[PDB]
């Protein structure tokens, strides 16, 4: 059973999903993701859905994405019957197996049967140039823990052509 | 910094979170942000009767407690008073600075700040720093100055 400390020192994207979707006995379900340019107020990306492979998104961003000063990332998720203690996300972003950013966020308690929201209001010229040249080599792993137990692993790659 | 935003259902907590297309919160809304050179993590927890026993699940580590009042909801002020005083005796909130937003000041019969101060029994409070601040959450009026004061007070510690 993988834990936070197990993914905090990873130096590359994982070649495989680190838990089976059955691990998700809390029925944490992401039903909406939205990304906003805080300067112009343009929605850059939105995906919605009611209410060991896990989830995957291939994002289609522009070269300008990488020059933005401020972005807002919103998540909505519903939760099942059981309480969820110590809900926690670690998200690691890699370009060509070289860590770019790590986000470690402690959501806390999730009330049984809830719809919850989290909004986060959050680069070298050679890095920008290489990332625009090499689509889908920017990759991310999102790990969700519940009381230090991995229950969900989502993956993503990114384009900036 | 960790801020916890509570009050009765319909008080305008979520409206506040969003302004500083809207629905009753059956669970929470977190907003995370840089302001006055601080990383602010804010939890807007729902206020309908049956969510309230789960409030205590967000007490730990709170620096700043925003209590939000529908100032026209005069039939429920005493429930609001009642809910507030409980929080204040909870050991996990021993630290917190208290900011009261007396919301919906735009509504014709909105109780004044002073009326709310008397009704909520704010003078009884010996043990947390506090400020009552009128606002209309729908307009954006009087929110930041309210928060700004919260952070400065927390910032002294
Ligand atoms: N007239 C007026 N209406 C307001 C004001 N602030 C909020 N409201 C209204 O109050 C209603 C409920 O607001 P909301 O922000 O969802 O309240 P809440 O406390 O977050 N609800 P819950 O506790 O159920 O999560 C909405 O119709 C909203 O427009 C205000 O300053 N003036
Ligand atoms: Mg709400």
């Amino acid at each position: 059973p993988i834990g936070p400390e197990d993914v905090l020192g990873l130096q590359r994207i994982t070649g495989d999903y680190l838990c089976s979707p059955e691990e998700n006995i809390y029925k944490i379900d992401f039903v909406r993701f939205k990304i906003r340019d805080m300067d112009s107020g343009t929605v850059l990306f939105e995906i919605k859905k009611p209410p060991n492979a896990g989830r995957f998104v291939r994002y289609q961003f522009t070269p300008a994405f990488l020059r933005l000063r401020q972005v807002g990332a919103t998540v909505e998720f519903t939760v099942g019957d059981k309480p969820v203690n110590n809900f926690r996300m670690i998200e690691r972003h890699y370009f060509r197996n070289q860590l770019l950013k790590s986000f470690d966020f402690h959501f806390g308690f999730c009330i049984p049967s809830s719809k919850n929201t989290c909004e986060h209001i959050y680069l070298s010229e050679e890095l920008i140039s290489e990332m625009i040249r090499h689509p889908y080599e920017t990759q991310s792993d999102s790990f969700y823990f519940v009381d230090d137990r991995l229950v969900m692993h989502n993956k993503a790659d990114y384009s900036y052509s | 910094l960790r801020l916890l935003m509570l009050g009765l259902d319909n008080a305008g907590k979520t409206t506040i979170l969003k302004k500083f297309t809207i629905s009753p919160t059956l669970g929470f809304n977190i907003k995370t942000l840089e302001h006055r050179g601080f990383k602010l993590n804010i939890w807007d927890v729902g206020g309908l009767k049956s969510l309230r026993s789960y409030w205590r699940n967000y007490f730990e580590s709170t620096d700043g407690l925003i209590w939000v009042v529908d100032s026209a909801d005069r039939q429920r002020m005493q429930d609001c008073q009642r809910e507030l005083q409980s929080l204040l005796v909870e050991e996990r909130l021993a630290g917190a600075t208290l900011l009261i937003f007396a919301n919906k000041q735009d509504l014709p019969g909105a109780l004044s700040c002073n009326a709310i101060q008397e009704a909520l029994e704010l003078d009884s409070i010996r043990s947390h720093h506090w400020r009552i601040q009128g606002c209309s959450a729908v307009t954006g009026e009087d929110l930041l100055p309210g928060i700004d004061w919260l952070l400065d007070d927390i910032s002294s510690r």
